RNA sequence: GAUCUGGUUGAUUCUGCCAGUAGUCAUAUGCUUGUUUCAAGGACUUAGCCAUGCAUGCCUCAGAAUCACUGCAGCAGGA
RNA sequence: GAUUAGGGUUCGAUUCCGGAGAGGGAGCCUGAGAAAUAGCUACCACUUCUACGGAGGGCAGCAGGCGCGCAAAUUGCCCAAUGUCAAAACAAAACGAUGAGGCAGCGAAAAGAAAUAGAGUUUUCAAUGGGGGAUAUUUAAACCCAUCCAAUAUCGAGUAACAAUUGGAGGACAAGUCUGGUGCCAGCACCCGCGGUAAUUCCAGCUCCAAAAGCGUAUAUUA
RNA sequence: GGGCGUCCGUGAUUUUUUACUGUGACUAAAGAAGCGUGACUAAAGCAGUCAUGACUGAAUUAGAAAG
């Protein structure tokens, strides 16, 4: 055992450019030995901005990892738009909620069933 | 309810659960072997036995046709693939030959006992499932993992093991804390 | 009514895992069968990886921009099936859906000249208001005026652009076929004979370029060009030769030992 | 694995059943249960009876807006 | 599907396909398609609100409830995925509906993998889970698993008390001519048989055997 | 300009089936058999494997009688 600061490289196995939906998707590896938990998404977000030289370091999407049995190393999906403004059109809600910038959480759904039911008796400008 | 994932069984329990003859040569081989229970055994017999019956089969089936040309040489393929067979075995008549203990000497409790990284064959089957041993700078914590002939010059330490280059272990590391209050 | 498929009750060339969800994209009625067919949605988003889920799917089918046989294809469940031709214009490949030695959809990558005519099999003729004859085609097409030598057997050669007829290929002793059904299915053989059996199923006897002779229902078999060197239209990349089952087998653990 | 074994007699050969035995994605029950993975799950009796909530609705550039609805300075959202 | 040398013998309410039904029984309208039932009309059997004039009900949808039984869970979260519908791509003041379907809670039905220790000279040395937790990761959101106890800097086994059980020890059938008690009693025993004051069989203690996170028992059913 | 021999459809001429058996043609997945593949092994699953993208894989076989 010799004690090192924790590095991180990371690599990209199968990449694909999407002409449509202006995107470049990709699976990526993450190698992390003697790292201690798991890499979070945000610090592989900005690794992988160098990697590809992407101006904004926020347009680059990666969504769920599987950390390898035994540690050393995670693998997940990859995403890079061509534009910022791209990637608030083409990604889900939930994709977007977990980068910060997103639609704010609907009202329970319960409620919603409940308030449309009472309304079907209803016929004017009330509902 | 639409759930279409498979499972079957493994193993099977025998004929005559009390043969003075069988139990003797059981407790052999959970002592020579280092074995939790009579079960896992008894899937090698079910492994086996399903070997030595396609075998079988196959030898029913005339040369030079495709079901013998073709699956028979799998059948032999996973033989020299596992060990079960060295490579001058080449006949399909030495699958009818094997044993429970030609199988049992694939698995990893037995070659970290063989390859001389542990004291006892009791020393391997701890060491593998408290995360010491990596077949291919992969941490096998399965006693039961049948090694390949290929994945022999390759087992080892783990790197993150504290036998290996990793941090120390528990027995340190909690001497190391209350080394350190004072 | 039918409206929903379950992805076991689907066709086992879609290649869909049965683990993910219940349900399949029944394709409408259309041009092509049910059975017989590879839906929108499973060729943008399960063959071609453009999109992960079905609602990136859609993103690009509503939008316009895929293209079978030159007009653009909004639904996500319209049937394409055999000898369709899928263009994409942004991404700049365009594809015809052809049956391989195995029997699945392929599909073969285009140039711009060989993109414009596809070849449709007859599968009925009439007369219709007017006397005016027209041709029925297994992709549904009702061609008007084809040409006075067409019988139910034969093959047309369209030019989806410019949408006029510009050959005909009669179905003859001399000529050769790619198999669309059976077991035989996506093979490329010569006729040998035909046998008729008048009030029955024709049956079609068939030689490979190899030599193996091999029979199928006359229903079955598409003509497809005059010789099998001279064929009209490029097949995949097996050509309708089918290995053996234990000669593949060994080429492919010799393939990958010799990768590593 | 194309396998049986106890029980009729003072002993012996049989016939023949009872009994053992091993399965069940076959149910129920009893006593126990530290970790994980994969799963069935009011079918059987009562296609018996049902409190309450919910399960089928759809709008785009592209059918109909004078909300006495909303911003904005007629254009847009629209119940 | 279960079992099966071969011939067979059984099970199939249940996920896929088809048929039928929506409390029983009819009869219809509308529509391309219904003899539709989260459509209508009527009667029969039950049934809820009423200000008594009247008005309604249909869980063999999903959760639940009471009964019935030997016998079967949450009045849970969500459309993220799979799909369906449709005037409908996504985005922009500007999120279509979905108890289909997922997801989680209960869950020893049945299946995989697997701890409860290792190593050495009375006496020490190493281990790493169960379990606590995160810069976090998963996930629609959590959970789980996976990864981790510094990367400058992360808690922890000793009776490892963090403690294995369930059935047996005459025979079949593996394993006691051990000790105490009872005395054809109490009980055991699938069958043969034990027990009548020295019980290889009961009730117990010890010690063994078998399978083991399992193991008895009962009823079906195959060999 | 004759002979030879085919192809297709139509007329006229006096009749032999069935079981069996060999080959075919058609015959949904899930399930069974199994070919690849270190999901850590396995029960699984159809995937993945390798140094601004490459070779892609998902082989195959049994499935009652009748037609
Ligand atoms: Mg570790
Ligand atoms: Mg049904
Ligand atoms: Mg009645
Ligand atoms: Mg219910
Ligand atoms: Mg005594
Ligand atoms: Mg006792």
């Amino acid at each position: 055992f010799q004690k090192k600061k924790a590095e991180v490289c990371i690599r990209t196995s199968q990449f694909k450019v999407n002409k449509l939906l202006n995107r470049k998707q990709f699976i990526v590896e993450v190698n992390h030995p003697h790292w201690c938990g798991t890499v979070p998404t945000q610090l592989i977000r900005k690794k992988l901005a160098t990697l590809y030289k992407v101006p904004d370091a926020s347009q680059v999407s990666l969504f769920g990892f599987k950390t390898k049995f035994g540690g050393g190393k995670t693998t997940g999906f990859g995403l890079i738009y061509d534009d910022l403004a791209s990637l608030k059109r083409f990604e889900p809600n939930y994709r977007k909620t977990r980068m910060g910038f997103g639609k704010a959480r609907l009202p329970a759904r319960k409620s919603v069933k409940e308030r449309r039911n009472r309304n079907k008796k209803l016929r004017g400008k009330a509902k | 309810m639409r759930n279409y994932n498979n499972f079957n069984r493994v193993w099977k329990a025998p004929r005559r659960p009390f043969e003075k003859e069988r139990l003797d040569r059981e407790m052999k081989l959970c002592g020579q072997y280092g074995l939790r229970c009579k079960r896992e055994i008894w899937r090698v017999n079910m492994t086996l036995s399903k070997m030595r019956r396609t075998a079988r089969l196959l030898l029913t089936l005339p040369e030079n046709h495709p079901r013998r040309l073709l699956e028979g040489s799998a059948i032999m393929r996973r033989c020299h693939e596992y060990g079960f067979l060295d490579e001058e075995k080449d006949k399909l008549d030495y699958v009818l030959s094997l044993t429970v203990p030609d199988i049992l000497e694939r698995r990893l409790q037995t070659i970290v006992f063989k390859a001389g990284l542990a004291k006892s064959v009791h020393h391997a089957r701890v060491l593998i499932q408290q995360r010491h041993i990596a077949v291919a700078k992969q941490i096998v914590t399965i006693p039961s993992f049948i090694v390949r002939v290929s994945s022999e010059r390759h087992i080892a330490f783990a790197d993150a093991s504290p036998f290996g280059n990793g941090r120390p272990g528990r027995v340190k590391r909690v001497r190391a804390k209350a080394a350190k209050r004072h | 009514a039918k409206k929903h498929l379950k992805r076991l009750y689907a066709p086992k060339d879609w290649m869909l895992s049965k683990l993910t969800g219940v349900f399949a994209p029944r394709p409408r009625p259309g041009p092509h069968k049910l059975r017989e067919c590879l839906p929108l949605l499973v060729i943008i988003r399960n063959r071609l990886k453009y999109a992960l889920n079905a609602r990136e799917g859609e993103m690009i089918l509503r939008q316009g921009l895929v293209h079978v046989d030159n007009h653009p294809r909004r639904d996500g469940k319209y049937p394409a099936g055999f000898m369709d031709v899928v263009e994409i214009p942004k991404t700049g490949d365009r594809f015809r859906l052809m049956y391989d030695v195995k029997g699945r959809f392929a599909l073969v990558s285009l140039s711009e000249a060989e993109a414009q005519i596809k070849l449709m099999k007859v599968v009925n003729l009439y007369t219709a208001t007017g006397r005016v004859p027209v041709a029925v085609t297994h992709d549904g097409h009702r061609i008007r005026y084809p040409d006075p030598h067409t019988s139910i057997g034969d093959t047309i050669v369209y030019n989806v652009k410019e949408k006029k007829c510009v050959d005909l290929i009669k179905n003859r002793q001399g000529k050769a076929v790619i198999v669309t059904g059976g077991a035989n299915r996506g093979r490329i053989g010569e006729i040998v004979k035909v046998e008729c059996h008048p009030g029955a199923f024709n049956i079609a006897h068939l030689k490979d370029a190899s030599g193996a002779e091999f029979a199928t229902r006359a229903a079955n078999i598409f003509v497809i060009g005059k010789d099998l060197n001279h064929l009209q239209v490029t097949v995949p990349k097996q050509q309708g030769l089918r290995m053996n089952v234990i000669q593949e087998r060994e080429e492919r653990l010799i393939a990958a030992e010799a990768r590593k």
